[PDB]
Formats: C-alpha cells, structure tokens, sequence
RNA sequence: AUGGUUUGGCACCUCGAUGUCGGCUCGUCGCAUCCUGGGGCUGGAGCAGGUCCCAAGGGUUGGGCUGUUCGCCCAUUAAAGC
RNA sequence: GUGCAGUCGCGAAGACAACCAGGAGGUUGGCUUAGAAGCAGCCACCCUUGAAAGAGUGCGUAAUAGCUCACUGGUCAAGUGA
C-alpha cells in the first residue's frame, strides 16, 4: 500500500471532487492506460489491488507506471462515538482524482492482455474508466 | 499410424509403445523383435516408427529414417537436446553433418532434395534448441 | 444453471441470447449454462 | 580445497589453486592464473571483470591449461519470476521437487517492474544442459526473460 | 519528399466567444486561430470531421491549404485544445506558413521492431522536437528495436533524420530504454 | 485474401501457362497432404500440382491462349504442369488416378483442344 | 448495493406521563424457506448430499440450567426457520 | 434489445453462412514426467510438396489412434462481419 513518508498536515479537508482533469490527462509513460470518468478518492488499497490484478493477469513482461499517490488524508472518528469532540485521526489515504485523470499506464506486447489486464483493474476500481492509447 | 520414437532395447514400458499401439490394436511382442530384425543392419536407431496394421491385424511396417532431432543429439556428442536457441547457441553443428541428416533422410522424409531437407531440419532444430550451420 | 446478474460465456461454444426478457447463456456443457437474475 | 579443483599446473605437481569469485571460471574456457599475493593462485578467466586491474600487475602471473575434469564446478543462476499470490510462487518448489539447488542469487522485489521478481538460483553449470532445466523452470506461462547471471 | 497540403475551407468567426465557440462546435465546426508572421490574426471555422481526417491522416504536424472565403492561406497545425473525456478537438492553432520557411514542430517518434525475447522496450519520449521546411515534416519518426540487448539507451541524436531536417532537441534526450 | 492478390493469380496463371506447355487440370477428391506430398515429389521434379480456381483461371484463360473454355472449372480443380511435355507426369496422375479413384483427369489444353477419348489419355498413359 | 433486525449518530413528536426486559395468552404479516413440494448444475454411480432457482399452502415438539432473550445440553422430530 | 450517426475488414474476380471433398511429413521441433507428440505441463514457436495446414483448432485421448477442425477447392447466392 502506497502511503507518504511524511505530510505537513496530517487532518485535511476532504478534497473538491469538481472538475475536470487539468493535469494526467494523457499518458506520457506508456503505450495503454486507464483513464477516469467519474470523481471519486482513490485509495492505497484500490491502488494495490489494481496493480496487482494487472501483474497476476500478465507475468513478467512489460511495465507499469502508476499516475496517482494517495497523500491525501481521510480521517474517521471512533466508533460508538458523538459528534465532536475533536476531528478524527487520518484512516484513509487517497487520492482526488478528477475525470480525464490517467490512473495506470502499461506497456506491454499484445493490445489484448493489456486492456484486459486493465479491464481487471478498473472492475477492482470504484469509478466508470476507460482505456486510453498513447496513440491517440 | 501410431507415431512413436521408440527407443533402443528396452522392456517395452507402458506410455511410449505398447498400450499406445494396444488402444489401436496392434499385437504387444512381436514388432519389437520383427523391427529389431531391421535394424541390426542399422544398429542404432530411435527412428519415428509409425506403427501401422493390415487388414486382419498383421504388423506392416516401413522402416523410416531415423529423427533429425535426436540423430542431431547423437551427432552433437552429448545426447541433450535444449530448448532455448536464438539467445544462447550450445554448440555449432557442422555441414557435413548436416548433409549427413539430409542424406540418410532423403529416402523417408518430404524433403524435396539435400538442400531443402537441410533447411526443413533446421527449422527442425531451430524449434528445437541447438544450432545448426 | 447459475443465476448472477453477470452471466456471459465462458468457453467459445457458450452463446447468449435473449429469452423471455431474461439474458440466457447456453452451451452444450450444461454447466456454462447461464441466467440473468 | 587441493584435491579436486587445482591438477592442471604445467611446472611441477602441488597446488595452491582457488577460484576467485569473480566469474566462475570452472567451465573450460580461455582462463589464466594469478599469483594471490599471500594466498595462493587466484584462477580467473578471459572475459572476467577484474582482469584490467590483474593484468596492470603483469609479472605476478604464470601459465594454466586447466582441463581436470574429474572435479566439481563453481554454479551459476538465472533470472526467473514467481507471482506472490498463492499459485506460481510455490511452483518454485514444483520445479524444485525435480531439482535440487544451492542459494547464488536470490532476491525478492514486488514493487517493481510487472512481477514479484525472485531471481532464481540454480545448481546447473554444464554447457550443454541449460535449455532443459530453463524448460523445466518454465512453468508460470509469463517467461520472458531468460537468460543466467554471470 | 514532400507532403501534398491538405485541402480544408475555412469560414471566418463572425461572433466570437465561448457561447459562438460551443455554438459552432454543436454544429460541428472547430474553432481555429491562423497566426504567425501574418500579424493580424484570423478566426475560423473548420469543420470537424475532415479536420479530424486530416490529422489522424497525416499526423498532428500537417500542412493544409485553407479556402479561406476564396483565399488559398498555407498553414500548419501548430496546436490543438482536444477535450479529455469527449476526446473531440476544442480548438486550433495554426501557424502561417510559406515556402523555405524551417519551422519548428514537435514530430511523433514511433518505434518498431524487436528485441531479444529477455527484455523490454520503454519508450520515454512520445515525440521529437525538430526544425523543418515547411512541406516536408514527416508524418512519424521512426526507430528499430531489431536485434539489442538490454542497456541501449537509444537517445534522439542516434535517430535516422531524413534530409533538411534539423534536431533542435539535444543527442542526450533519451527515446527508448531497453531493459530486462 | 485481397482481389489484388486475385488480380497476382491470374497474372501467374496467365504467365506459367505460357512458360510451361502441358497442364493437366485434375477433379481433386480422395487426398491426403502426407501421400500426395510423398507422390508428388518423385513424379514432379519437373512440373508442379497445386489448385485453380473456377474464376480466377477464367480471367487468365481470357488474358491467355486458352480463352474459350469457360465451363470445365464448374468442381474442384487441382492443376498440374508440366514445363515440357506431360508423359511422364501425366502417367504419374494416371497411375495416381487408378489407384485411388476419387481424383478425376478433368483434361487440359495442349493445343487448342479440351479433352476427348483420342489424344490426352493416350498421350497420358503411353 | 439491498434491508433497516444490531451497536450507534441526529435529537424531529411525546417529560400538564408514549409503562421497561423476559415469559403467558392471542395472533397477524414478509420471505431472505427449517420441513414438506417442484426443478437446474454437480468433482450427482446409488443411498445421502452440496450449490442455485421457484415456492410462504400448512406445519415448525417437550424438557434441564439461567430473570433471562440468546445460548449450551437432554431426548425426539419430517422439521425443530429467520 | 432496438433506432440513428458513423468507422474499419471483406465482398458477384462469388464474400460470411450452409452443403460436398481434402485438411500432413520432417515431427516427439525439444525439456518434463515411465511419456510429450495437432492437444498433464512448459521453451522456442521452423522449414518443406503444396492450394492449406496452426509449433497445430479443440475433442478423444494413459501417451497415440479415430473425431472433426483453422485452412484449401467447389454448389447456389449479396451483402456480411468487427
């Protein structure tokens, strides 16, 4: 699970899920990518299991690059708890990931293990995605 | 047609020969000694014998060249056949070698001439594992 | 049959269709046989 | 040490010959002997990586043929991969329970490029028997690389 | 070798603005904007479609003739604004071109090929930045991957340039890594 | 497939049938890869059999001298020919075709003539 | 994602009174079916099962301990439903 | 599922579909198992008579065989497929 050394601030507000993409639009790292279509967090675990859906669907061969970090905090109260008393401690690490935003990228022989090796990582995904081509 | 490199003297082991040629209905005793009849003359053989039946189940036979793999195996000097050529090339084998191959398989093989029975073992080998030029 | 909202093919003989409003999936192994539901 | 790998010397019989962990120079390949300034005579071989700064001290050398086969030999691994995810990593013990093997190589990195890299070690060390066990190792369907380390 | 500049029509913008923009690119236009040494910037209207045809025909770095009201202008496609989700052209800039000009443009390196079967091809640059007359920019650059091993880095000065092209990036930019 | 390389095999039917003189074309049934391969290169180490077309052949017969025929090709054909003169091939397919009875010696044009009862099966055999 | 049965969050009616757990009695409803019924697949030979689908007509025991619900246990049962 | 708007591959030089005939040798290309072969499993992933033959499409397969295939030719006959 991906996860930063450190943060400046470790309670943040919840990131604007608004707006589309400016930045990781495109690919820029290799040959087929996942693209987003919705806005949603991200998660360290989302991350990890989509990377590894994309290594166990193809073995060693070709490359993975991923766009995002999670280094954005989501904190959770305790349970069984009131309201107050405090802001949560950070649970959750996400990334806020507009739609446009490349999420994976991939190089890899054959055009069809690799979409549906991304095809596997977007179904572990919680957003509507895409596959996008360096080509166009 | 049961296709089958069968071996040198040996006690006739289940996978390879007798109840592969069994589930076609080939007798289990007496091709071994009627093929090593044949091959006394030729000592030294592993050749493809594709066992094949008459009529009333009778053992017809023609005696085939013997494998351009394996006889690459025993012309190479040790009998190790590899599996990763293109990359790494064990050993070069030589023309008259391969002309050799291609003399005692123009009998049995679909080779045109010398030189095109050269080229299909080298595709041959090129599967294979083992170089040959 | 198995009945998931997921139903499609799973070998090359495996066809769908659509029957009665209901997505089938059907082979000749009757164990890809297959139900929307 | 003196009883197996050593009996090539020209000049006169006794030896104090150790192969240096350089590049393994067991096989019969164009090799040469350097004196070990205080332990011995390191044998190392032509295309070795150290060899520039062994031959910069170029009287401490002597002449090796170095054809005594009744010996053992020095090893040599390979890369291959496992997957890490409760098939494909234990059929290195599949392919193992046809092998026995020795530890050279051995390092596991899953962050990385598109495998749980596990470079695999290995006890094989002929010329002329390496594709059959690099079939045997072959099992995972993903074996793109796979040539041996040096 | 040239390249035939491809024939497009070109109607002025009469409105201009965000609402004339999605106006138009409802009814299927592209706005555009024709500058360069012209000094007087034209607004067009280009259609979609044949727009769309050129450039997924003859690259992104294309010259074309523009029927503006009559008026044959030589251009090339200096930018484009392509939407990230619809994927639909937004907006163009094109640069006015002529004869003997050695424009500078950013062409699309392609690799092909390949190597051993223990390794793998990264490509690090989607594109190569050039200098070129401005009828012959290629459509694609392309490099051989055919017969290397691992550790050859195949950087932009090692690429086979047709003839007047210029490299403008530097021999150190890296294109192709070849690793394990 | 591509009518370009349509277009090839009429070209080459069109150019072998003037180089080489005799071509028997043959109803292929009753085959088999492993003997026809093993028959072919002993009798054929000076002609070549392989397949036509029903179309394809027409097109090369209106672009070569064997113009009007036009409806023999109506069934499955697998021509041979033979860059000299078909006796010894020719004797080949006949001996071929008594032996396995499902391939049929359609005829061929070794002079402006088709097929008939006089000339090819005697020409053929003896 | 369902549901809204659990622990909770909110504190919206009720503090010029909305009586609480458990049991007894009386039931009624849903089906996410425990049995009975129908069926598909099975690594279903058969007996017996597993899993899934349809099905809520009826039935769904008596006792020891505990205030207990729950649970454990005893004997049974076609079953001892949620 | 259907409609619309396209795009691409192929197509009366007969396409896709159906029906008739053929559908490999080398060869088991090699490792691995008692075996390895068109098909436990895997490395490479060739050439050759030739239309077409896949390091074989699968079944059947103890390995094979037999079975049909992909594919080749034909009979009718334009839309067909992604």
């Amino acid at each position: 699970m991906l996860i930063p050394r450190k943060v400046k601030h470790r309670k943040q507000h919840h990131p604007e899920q608004r707006g589309i993409a400016s930045g990781g639009t495109s690919v820029s790292f290799g040959d087929y990518g996942i693209q987003a279509l919705e806005h949603a967090y991200i998660t360290n675990r989302q991350i990890e299991s989509a990377r590894i859906a994309i290594n166990r669907h193809i073995k060693r061969g070709g490359k993975v690059w991923i766009n995002i970090f999670p280094d954005r905090p989501l904190t959770k109260k305790p349970a069984e708890t009131r309201m107050g008393s405090g802001k949560g401690s950070p649970e959750w690490w996400v990334a806020n990931v507009k739609p446009g935003r490349v999420l994976f990228e991939l190089s890899y022989p054959d055009e069809k293990t690799a979409r549906d090796a991304l095809t596997r990582a977007i179904h572990k995904l919680p957003i509507k995605a895409r596959i996008v081509t360096r080509e166009e | 047609l049961i296709k089958l490199q069968i071996q040198a003297g040996q006690a006739n082991p289940a996978p390879p020969v007798g109840p592969a040629l069994g589930q076609h209905g080939v007798n289990i005793m007496e091709f071994c000694k009627a093929y090593n009849a044949a091959t006394e003359s030729q000592r030294g053989n592993v050749i493809p014998v594709e066992i094949t039946v008459y009529e009333d189940r009778s053992f017809t036979f023609a005696l085939k060249t013997p494998p351009a793999a394996k006889l690459l195996l025993k012309a190479a000097g040790v009998q190790k056949g590899s599996g990763e050529p293109h990359k790494t090339k064990v050993a070069k084998v030589t023309w008259d070698q391969v002309r050799e191959i291609a003399e005692t398989k123009k009998a049995d093989l679909n080779a045109n001439d010398i030189d095109a029975a050269a080229k299909i073992i080298a595709g041959t080998a090129r599967s294979m594992g083992i170089t040959v030029e | 049959m198995k009945v998931n909202p997921s139903v499609k093919p799973i070998c090359d003989k495996c066809r769908v269709i659509r029957r009665h409003g209901r997505v089938m999936v059907i082979c000749s192994d009757p164990r890809h046989k297959q139900r929307q539901g | 040490s003196n009883d197996d790998t050593g009996v090539a010397v020209p000049g006169a019989p006794g030896v104090l010959t150790k192969l240096a962990k350089c590049c393994t120079p067991v096989p019969g390949d164009t090799i040469m002997g350097f004196v070990t300034r205080g332990g011995g005579v390191s044998v190392h071989r032509t295309d070795c990586t150290n060899a520039e700064s062994l031959q910069q001290q170029s009287e401490r050398i002597i002449e090796v043929n170095w054809a005594p086969s009744p010996s053992s030999v020095f090893l040599v691994a390979i890369q291959v991969e496992a997957l890490d995810r409760h098939r494909l990593l234990s059929d290195v013990t599949r392919v193992l329970a046809d092998e026995k093997v020795n530890i050279l190589s051995a390092s596991v990195t899953t962050s990385n490029d598109r495998v749980a890299i596990s470079r695999f070690t290995f006890e094989m060390g002929d010329p002329k028997h390496l594709g059959h066990l690099l079939s045997v190792v072959r099992n995972v369907e993903g074996v793109y690389d796979v040539y041996r380390v040096t | 070798t040239a390249n035939i500049p491809n024939k497009l029509t070109a109607n002025v913008r009469t409105r201009t603005g965000k609402g004339a923009s999605r106006q138009a690119r409802r009814d299927g236009k592209v706005p555009a904007v024709l500058y360069g040494h012209g000094t007087d910037p034209q607004h067009l209207e280009l259609n979609a479609r044949d727009f769309a045809a050129v450039l997924r025909s003859h690259g992104t770095n294309a010259i074309l003739t523009l029927d503006i009201e009559g008026t044959e202008q030589l251009a090339l496609t200096k930018a484009l604004d392509v939407h990230p989700i619809r994927r639909n052209i937004q907006h163009a800039d094109l640069l006015v071109v002529q004869r003997g000009e050695k424009v500078t443009v950013e062409v699309t390196v392609l690799v092909e090929g390949d190597a051993t079967p223990g390794t793998l091809v990264t490509q690090d640059a989607n594109t190569i930045e050039i200098e070129a007359e401005a009828l012959s920019i290629p459509e694609q650059l392309t490099v051989s991957v055919e017969g290397v091993e691992a550790g050859t880095q195949i950087t932009a000065g090692q690429i086979s340039l047709p003839e007047g092209v210029n490299l403008i990036s530097d021999p150190e930019l890296l294109v192709v890594n070849v690793v394990e | 497939m591509a009518k370009a390389d349509k277009a090839t095999a009429v070209a080459d039917i069109a150019e072998q049938f003037k180089a080489s003189t005799a071509t028997v074309v043959t109803e292929y049934r009753g085959l088999t890869v492993a003997n026809l391969a093993e028959l072919r290169r002993a009798l054929g180490d000076s002609a070549t059999y392989t397949v036509a077309k029903n179309t394809l052949v027409k097109r090369a017969a209106s672009e070569a001298g064997i113009e009007g025929l036009d409806e023999l090709f109506a069934g499955p054909t697998a021509i041979a020919f033979v860059k000299g003169e078909a006796v010894d091939a020719a004797k080949a397919i006949k001996k071929f075709a008594k032996d396995n009875k499902a391939l049929v010696i359609k005829g061929g044009y070794m002079d402006g003539k088709a097929l008939s009862v006089a000339d090819v099966e005697k020409i053929a055999d003896l």
